[PDB]
């Protein structure tokens, strides 16, 4: 994208030596279009404003249609304004195209996206279906429809119909829809009914989908993306790194690989290679504290940098939305892990015995509060009884060791006195 | 109207959905289906 | 329009809120913050410099909310340990510890009369504890999901609450009854505050639009496009001419409350800012966040 | 195995102080996932690298996959399948130093393994967890390969 820019810089000045002729809007619009994708958003904005001002001047260029040139420049300009933290100006510019040419699709599709930020039930779900009735042969507008049903996955099995609408041969082949099928089929995994010869068939079906979109497209990465997911679901983590390696190497800047790769690493007791992979996904400017990552972050952590620090990330996660039950359960499981790691074999510092009981008390208060909640993590939390029994015998061991604390107190007091007397000799 | 064919005929779409699926590079399936087939024979 | 003071490494852990005074009751010169490292530092902004005055401890979990009483030089601190401990900036001692068990403890809300303290409950209600009592005086019966933000008005005439699904609940602190319920958002409302005149009500949702509604008739006064990330903290200038907006994108935009325009933006924070608050006059703008760096923004 | 390290880097600066030699240039890559530095010297004549190139750099302890730990002598006539068959630039060196941000009491967080490839240096300055299999005076391979993405 720098080469077209280098050519446009010189083509802009090479059109001034023959005569005093202003630059046509058609060159400024594309040079600003290149800079729109770049970080020169303000500069592309000046390019688009000047392309608008120049194309407006074409009062006799009725053959080249200055009007379509101002339309495309304003379209890129509202596309930029939506991206310049300004949806008000993008709405007004996109409505200025709607008021003059309602037979346009992208200006009508880009308006629903702006309201879809506030919620997936506003004029987005309505504008997206209104665009399809005017152009049902628009694969973009029809593929947008299935994206509405992705908010609520309750249309798991029933989405197959609406994804198989434009599966007619006139649209074929379409990798977008065929892979959306494999995705809606993979979402059906992670279920305990695999011994019922039900999920194995699902694996083989999605694998056939992937082999087909592989035979027709060897360079599509998403095809191998699901194949690695199934091979990992088959139990081959040793052989999933190799399939994900080709995907990582091509582009590893997709949010999915940073995670799919990170599960093998947390699988082979390499949290040292898994915790950075999770931070790197969170390097994107979209959130700071996600729940789903931090769920994957604590898996088999037992280490001193992996228990107390894991609480800090857990609190960072519950800080954004405490309403989840699994955060409130794991914060208790880690609290019990830490308290049993100071009140069983330790024989450790004295202040920590005072602090461990406070943590154990808080964990026990959470044990009672969790048990009254109705809904759970698709798994009833009736098994808190073993945790309560562990905290009981933990209370007994803490009351046994708090006396060791005082014994070590007398030990250190007599050590300091038997040292002070040696110093008095000198 | 003519405003549709006035714009769909001069613009340039360098990227679309299916572009996003393939790598920009050259990663055929000879190195993919090989392991994909090796995993099925061991089972 | 810039930054005056730059406090590097203001904490061991990330700061989640910041409180500063606006009255003359030994509140505007001291800076009370609460971070996740369980250090309630009492910073004394003396000699135009951010000095530590007190270092209060005791919270099991990181501090979630810090605010200065309006008519009083004392303070308090909430966390997720269901133990809301009151403090004093006059001695650096602890007044009391409201055990808001078992977990139902959220951001604080000093009354302007400094007599009540609102705290969210997980059941959806808004428990109004008493400052000198500690007991649950009266609780608003507006159930739902959870209260994500509670605020008192500077003159004490209305009260709002941010839910998890973008539901403003305009209460009446003068009778204790739900009057309006503003649902102009579907995003979890992070925080909100009241205008110095109790006429406008800003809402900091997770859609990056600053939809400033009204309270007198419960209506929207205009959609302001905020940041691209989620507006975390939002405060009004004491002289009521502008209002700042903390997002989760290392971005300190200062929007206008009259024209709805960014009048200045700060990008000195390497991380996302978490707390923003004005001074007593509105020139110094203190700011905290995960950078653990307290910046003092002057806009004369 | 024997993979002491593995990552994707990309050339961010090529010989910056000026070119000191003619067949050798400093690459100042940065990593992509673990966020490591690299200062590498490559034979810029038989394996030319230009800016903005990305390569996968696998620092290995042996070349045979089973990790059977060869001696350190050169024998070209060898059937055994190696890791060098899927890379393009393989070097063989000797880690000569491991600096760190140790303090007197607590441990170090950032390490720097300096290895030297027959004269052509390298410094993998990262954090103290990815630099684990590296101990000073031990033989190590390089194995890099350019990603055509």
């Amino acid at each position: 994208i720098q080469g077209a820019l280098s050519a446009y810089g010189t083509a802009t000045r090479i059109l001034q030596e023959k005569v005093q002729a202003d630059v046509p809007p058609e060159i400024l619009n594309n040079v600003g279009a290149l800079h729109f994708r770049l970080g020169n958003l303000g500069e592309a904005k000046k390019y688009f404003l000047a392309s608008l001002d120049r194309a407006k001047a074409e009062a006799e260029h009725d053959e080249h249609y200055y009007n379509a040139i101002s339309v495309t420049t304003s379209y890129n300009l509202a596309r930029l304004y939506e991206a310049m933290c300004e949806f008000h100006e993008a709405e007004k510019l996109y409505k200025n195209i709607l008021r003059e040419h309602p037979n346009y699709v992208d200006c009508y599709l880009r308006l629903g996206a702006m309201a879809r930020d506030k919620g997936n039930f506003y004029e987005a779900s309505d504008w997206f279906k209104e665009a399809l009735q005017i152009n049902q042969d628009h694969p973009d507008a029809w593929s947008l429809i299935g994206n509405l049903h992705l908010a609520k996955q309750e249309w798991g099995p029933g989405q197959k119909k609406f994804e198989r609408i434009l599966k007619q041969p006139s649209t074929q082949s379409d990798t977008y829809s065929m892979l959306a099928l494999g995705n809606v089929w993979l979402q059906t995994l992670h279920q305990p009914t695999r011994d019922r010869e039900k999920e194995k068939r699902h694996q083989d079906r999605a694998l056939a989908i992937y082999k087909q979109v592989l035979r027709n497209d060897a360079k599509n990465l998403y095809a191998a993306n699901g194949i690695g997911a199934v091979l990992a679901h088959k139990g081959y983590f040793r052989e999933a790194r190799d399939v994900f390696a080709q995907v990582r190497e091509a582009t590893a800047d997709i949010s999915d690989v940073w995670l799919n790769l990170a599960h093998i690493y947390v699988e082979q007791k390499q949290y040292i290679s898994a915790v950075q992979m999770y931070e790197n996904c969170l390097r994107k400017f979209y959130k700071h504290q996600n729940t789903e990552v931090v769920l994957y972050l604590a898996r088999a952590l037992f280490k001193c940098g992996k228990l107390q620090e894991c609480k800090q990330t857990l609190l960072k996660a519950r800080h954004v939305a405490p309403s989840d039950t699994v955060l409130m359960f794991n914060v208790a499981l880690v609290l019990q892990r830490l308290a049993t790691s100071v009140l069983k074999d330790e024989k450790s510092n004295l202040k920590e015995v005072l602090n461990a009981v406070k943590e154990l008390e808080l964990a026990h208060r959470y044990f009672s509060y969790l048990s009254k909640v109705g809904d759970k993590m698709r798994f009833d939390l009736a098994l808190a009884a073993t945790e309560a029994r562990q905290c009981s015998d933990l209370l007994s061991q803490a009351q046994y060791h708090v006396a060791r604390a005082r014994k070590q107190d007398e030990e250190e007091r007599e050590l300091r006195a038997k040292q002070e007397q040696e110093k008095e000799l000198l | 109207v003519d405003v549709t064919r006035d714009i769909v005929s001069r613009e340039r779409v360098w990227r679309t959905r299916t572009t996003i699926l393939q790598s920009t590079g050259k990663n055929f399936s000879k190195n993919i289906f090989a392991i994909l087939q090796s995993v099925k024979a061991r089972e | 329009y810039g930054i005056l003071f730059k406090q590097e490494q203001a904490h061991d852990d990330a700061i989640w809120s910041v409180a500063w005074g606006t009255n003359k009751k030994e509140n505007s010169e001291t800076v009370v913050t609460g971070s996740l490292d369980d250090l309630v530092k009492v910073w004394k902004w003396r000699d135009e410099r951010l000095d530590l005055q007190w270092s209060l401890e005791g919270h099991q979990l990181g501090v979630v909310s810090v605010d200065i009483s309006h008519t009083l030089p004392i303070a308090a601190s909430s966390s997720l340990d269901a133990h809301i401990r009151l403090w004093d900036l006059e001695n650096g001692k602890q007044i009391k510890s409201i055990d808001a068990g078992p977990v139902d403890a959220w951001t604080l809300a000093f009354s302007p009369d400094s007599q009540y303290l609102a705290t969210g409950t997980h059941v959806g209600k808004v428990n109004i504890f008493g400052v000198e009592s500690g007991k649950k005086e009266y609780s608003l019966d507006t159930r739902g999901k959870f209260i994500l933000s509670i605020a008192y008005s500077p003159d004490g005439k209305y009260l709002a609450s941010g839910a998890i699904d973008g539901i403003i609940n305009i209460f009446d602190i003068a009778t204790g009854k739900l009057l309006h319920t503003l649902e102009g958002h579907a995003m979890p409302i992070r925080s909100l505050t009241f205008s110095p005149d109790s006429q406008l009500l800003v809402t900091a949702s997770d859609d990056g639009y600053i939809k400033i509604y009204d309270v007198q008739h419960a209506n929207l006064a205009g959609t302001l496009s905020g940041h691209a990330s989620w507006v975390l903290n939002v405060a009004f200038c004491p002289d009521d001419t502008h209002f700042v907006s903390s997002s989760s994108d290392k971005s300190v935009k200062v929007w206008d409350v009259g024209t709805r325009t960014c009048v200045h933006t700060f990008f000195d924070h390497q991380d996302q800012v978490w707390g923003v608050k004005y001074n007593g006059n509105g020139s110094k703008i203190v700011s905290v966040g995960d950078d653990q760096e307290i910046h003092i923004y002057d806009c004369p | 195995a024997g993979i002491l390290f593995e990552d994707i880097f990309d050339v961010k600066d090529i010989d910056p102080e000026g070119k000191k030699f003619d067949r050798v240039s400093r690459l100042h890559c940065e990593s992509e996932s673990f966020k490591m530095d690299l200062i590498l010297d490559v034979n810029i004549q038989i394996y030319p690298v230009d800016l903005g190139d990305k390569f996968r750099l696998v620092i290995a302890s042996t070349l045979y996959e089973d990790g059977t730990l060869d001696d350190g002598e050169y024998n070209p006539t060898d059937d055994r399948p190696s890791r060098a068959d899927q890379f393009e630039y393989v070097m063989y060196g000797k880690v000569y130093r491991i600096e760190g941000d140790e303090t007197s009491t607590e441990a170090a967080t950032r390490l720097s393994a300096y290895v030297s490839y027959g004269g052509l240096l390298m410094r993998l300055q990262g954090d103290a967890n990815n630099l684990h299999g590296f101990e000073v005076d031990s033989r190590v391979y390089l194995l890099m390969k350019k990603l055509a993405f």
